[PDB]
């Protein structure tokens, strides 16, 4: 069996950063026709994987000279010059020569390096939902640099775990700026049991925790 | 040149057979091979099996064995892949990416496929509950009011939301469904828009679950 | 067999399957591949090399005639011409290893199928089995397979030497 | 000290010792027989070609401390004559030494 | 010979007699003796390795960068991992001249009772010798003795080709 | 061929030549004299062993235990027991690639003289080419200098053939 561990997972980037992804090996990727096989692939967010460099030193058709891929030996990386924002997204190893064809785990890229300047919102639930069972309410955070911002919920100030359930955007191509929407859905009864609902956001632009209480009865 | 059609989005129950068709054309087919590849919901890339349409040679991955089968038409220059049995865990999309037949010779995913998203719950489709949010606390009035509506209840995955006839462009973020712990699934679509324009501004959630072709209007309203 | 095959392009060894309904040239799938992991294994793991560590070894005379660096400088270059024609002696030994398997796995193959289909075929040319009795598309199949039964077509074979005998 | 360079990427030179030093009991560095700075005779740039003062070359004893918290490459040499006139007109006493610590 | 014999537990070449009184496994003695005799000195000459004297060698840097340390230190790593690799090579150097000299062997005895036995005899089988006339148990041990003799059974012999010719 | 041929003292690729006239041994000149060639070149390059230059290299302990003579006498003692450990293989590895050399030439030869012949003559013997036909004192000259010409002897050859069939 083969193992294609890639050092760096997380990679943000500023616009012109030349960047390296390592591949590295359990086994020398050589096979009996002669050239190695690390042909480098690129998943952006969306759309189906393509692939860069075939074997270990050749360049796809359709690929920036930006994008080279390196190495000799089990440890192998590829480096984009001018990193751009089309770049950004998903890579993976090339499975080995070994018929264990292994892709390994992935690196992510981001578009630059700024702060992050989230616009905080909470949404409580129309009395419409209140009334088929169901009754959601919804945290917003519209832009920062990461992905999470620990938006945890207290109920009369009890945290709530698991009721809990976070999606997330992708960097906006104008500004790179995640956008995120905690939900915790409850029954009618849990709603109708507590008035209060404060959240909890919590990231690095803010030095202080921002809870937006949204009390039942407004 | 590269044309790599995958098949039709699928949904089954556990236990069940699924079968899964990457039609190839545009480029040479000259025995050149097929292998499938499979990405688990945001997660990573699983190769699963190759087959050679030069010869029979299919190499099925150890994890996955005995359910797997994958035929190839020459005559149609199409591959299948074939999974005899479901699990909750297998739901995932599925990839195609040609390979080199002879084994002799390496290998090149040199063009992929359309993914194939298969499904695998013990649950019937349901059409989606959408309900509106409003301007409560009338949000960052001074910035922007925040309106959304939360698509919800429903078993298949594609769902398509059009903010005000799909004449909305900027400020929505339709955000990534979250499989309710009971089956279903829950999206939630939101705008930013300055609470200047509260009334003036119209705000509707044009939704439709296609699978189930609930074409659903729905009506956004500005309660604070 | 002394002729090589151009059209078995898909793997090393091969068999020529040849029925009243046509003629092919079939690969061996275990054959070819657990050859293949072998011979990779083989070419990877030569590869490592390992020379000594970077010792950060160098010294001069220092007007002083401090031949350590004629003697440093010797055993670096008497280290290599050695560790070369060493070298030169292990590519050479594992090629030869590499054609030698190879032979072996061609006369492995036709003892499997001498063993298999034993007196109802006769042994004729570079490895061909002229067969008695007539064995079909499948039974070409079972023969590769390993699953071939002597029994089934054992009587119409004997009958047929008996008719040339 | 062509290994220890193949572990040096970058130099910066010092002023470790000025030309007072050597004025106050020696003579300025001279030249070298058609080996001109660009199109006046002189010498090496990093070093100083000593001469003796009015007949007086004495014994010169000096130091110099890496002070500067950083490694510095220090050269030197040493000058063999052919004739003892060589000598005697460039240093006065015939029986020398260059003792270094 | 494609086909070793389990019942020769006595020594490495030997025949299978075959007379009208039955059949038995007899190995040479003269072969295998003088064999062995050649492969224990091969073993014992080969364990011949004289290391290089203990030259009581050690140095380090003391201190002022005494490479002496590192380059002994080399000479003595340099120094295996190179004797032993060549030592490696000959064991596989007298591993096959051991075996291509028992197939040598071999054939020289093949050789001697074809010599023996000339047109007496049919080359059959797997290094077989068909008797057209009938070697009693006295004349199997002449023929492996070295004395068996032509004349006195040729005609018998003549005849029997004859007879199937 | 598995005799060798004593009267062949011109060359060491040869043919006998038989004819209704007589019998006689001609050697290959264009085999015989290209791989004396490539022989004698081997021979004048192996002889190149360019050892390490005479690096005026000696030192002793000094009284005060320098063992840079105890190190750089290892070092030539180490270098020599390795080169001529060394030298011996490639004296043997030249050995077997000019002996398998001229088995190939043989091979080569054997396969040239089939090619020209084909059904034209009987392979019989141990490289021995029986001629259906009457190949003429010429003619056997042809065959040797490659300029060999099937049809004129094929229709008188053929018909000897159906003649023993």
């Amino acid at each position: 069996d083969v193992v294609m561990t890639q050092s760096p997972v997380s990679l943000p980037v500023t616009l012109g950063q030349p960047a390296s992804i390592s591949c590295r090996s359990s086994q020398g990727l050589v096979y009996i026709d002669g050239n190695t096989y690390l042909n480098w692939f690129q998943q952006r967010p969306g759309q189906s994987p393509r692939r860069l460099i075939y074997n270990v030193f050749t360049r796809d058709s359709g690929v920036p000279d930006r994008f080279s891929g390196s190495g000799s030996g089990t440890d192998f990386t590829l480096k984009i010059t001018t990193v751009e924002a089309e770049d950004v997204g998903v890579y993976y190893c090339m499975q080995g020569t070994h018929w264990p064809y292994t892709f390994g785990q992935g690196t992510k890229l981001e578009i630059k390096r700024t702060v992050a300047a989230p616009s905080v919102f909470i949404f409580p639930p129309s009395d419409e939902q209140l009334k088929s069972g169901t009754a959601s309410v919804v945290c917003l955070l519209n832009n920062f640099y990461p992905r999470e911002a620990k938006v945890q919920w207290k109920v009369d100030n009890a945290l709530q775990s698991g009721n809990s359930q976070e999606s997330v955007t992708e960097q906006d191509s104008k500004d790179s700026t995640y956008s995120l929407s905690s939900t915790l859905t409850l029954s009618k009864a849990d709603y109708e049991k507590h008035k209060v609902y404060a959240c909890e956001v919590t990231h690095q632009g803010l030095s202080s925790p921002v809870t937006k209480s949204f009390n039942r009865g407004e | 040149q590269v044309q790599l059609v995958q098949s039709g989005a699928e949904v089954k129950k556990p236990g069940a057979s699924v079968k899964v068709s990457c039609k190839a054309s545009g480029y040479s087919f000259s025995s050149y091979g097929i292998s499938w590849v499979r990405q688990a919901p945001g997660q990573g890339l699983e190769w699963m099996g190759w087959i050679s349409a030069y010869n029979g040679n299919t190499n099925y991955a150890q994890k996955l064995q005995g359910r797997v089968t994958m035929t190839t038409d020459t005559s149609t220059s199409t591959a299948y892949m074939e999974l005899r049995s479901l699990r909750s865990d297998d739901t995932a999309v599925f990839y195609c990416a040609r390979d080199r037949p002879h084994i002799l010779t390496g290998f090149d995913f040199d063009y992929w496929g359309q993914g194939t998203l298969v499904t695998v719950s013990s649950a019937s489709t349901k059409g989606p509950s959408v309900f509106p949010l409003a301007p409560s606390s009338k949000s960052t009035s001074g910035g922007t009011a925040a309106l959304g509506c939360l698509v919800k209840d429903y078993f298949p995955e594609p769902v398509t939301v059009s903010w005000n006839s799909g004449a909305l462009t900027s400020g929505v973020h339709t955000f990534p469904a979250v499989l309710q712990s009971s089956g279903l699934y829950s999206l939630s679509s939101v705008v930013t828009v300055p609470s200047s324009s509260l009334g003036t501004q119209t705000y509707i959630c044009n939704v439709n679950h296609k699978p189930s072709n609930t074409k659903v209007d729905k009506r956004v309203e500005p309660k604070s | 067999i002394e002729g090589g095959w151009t059209g078995m392009v898909d793997g090393w060894y091969g068999y020529h399957h040849q029925n009243e309904q046509g003629s092919g040239y079939a690969a061996d799938l275990k054959s070819t591949q657990n050859a293949i992991d072998g011979i990779t294994n083989k070419v990877n793991s030569v590869i490592e090399k390992m020379n000594t560590q970077f010792t950060a070894v160098g010294k001069e005379f220092n007007h002083l005639e401090k031949r350590i660096e004629n003697l440093n400088k010797k055993v670096d270059d008497g280290f290599l011409d050695i560790w070369t024609y060493n070298a030169e002696l292990l590519v050479l030994l594992e090629n030869e290893r590499t054609l030698d398997y190879h032979d072996s796995n061609v006369k492995n193959l036709y003892e499997k199928v001498r063993s298999q289909l034993k007196n109802n075929a006769k042994e004729i040319g570079n490895g061909c089995f002229e067969f008695y009795h007539k064995c079909d598309n499948t039974c070409m199949e079972s023969v590769k397979n390993g699953t071939y039964d002597y029994p089934k077509y054992s009587e119409e074979a004997k009958l047929n030497r008996e008719e040339i005998d | 000290l062509k290994h220890l360079l193949s572990r040096i990427n970058h130099f910066e030179k010092i002023q470790i010792i000025p030309k007072s030093s050597w004025s106050s009991h020696e003579a300025s560095l001279g030249v070298s027989s058609a080996c001109p700075y660009q199109g006046k005779s002189s010498f090496f740039r990093n070093v100083v070609w000593l001469i003796k003062k009015n007949s007086t070359y004495p014994t010169i004893k000096r130091s110099y401390n890496n002070t500067n918290q950083e490694d510095l490459l220090v050269l030197w040499g040493i000058h063999h004559p052919n004739d003892a006139a060589e000598q005697t007109k460039l240093y006065q006493n015939p029986t020398t030494y260059i003792s270094v610590g």
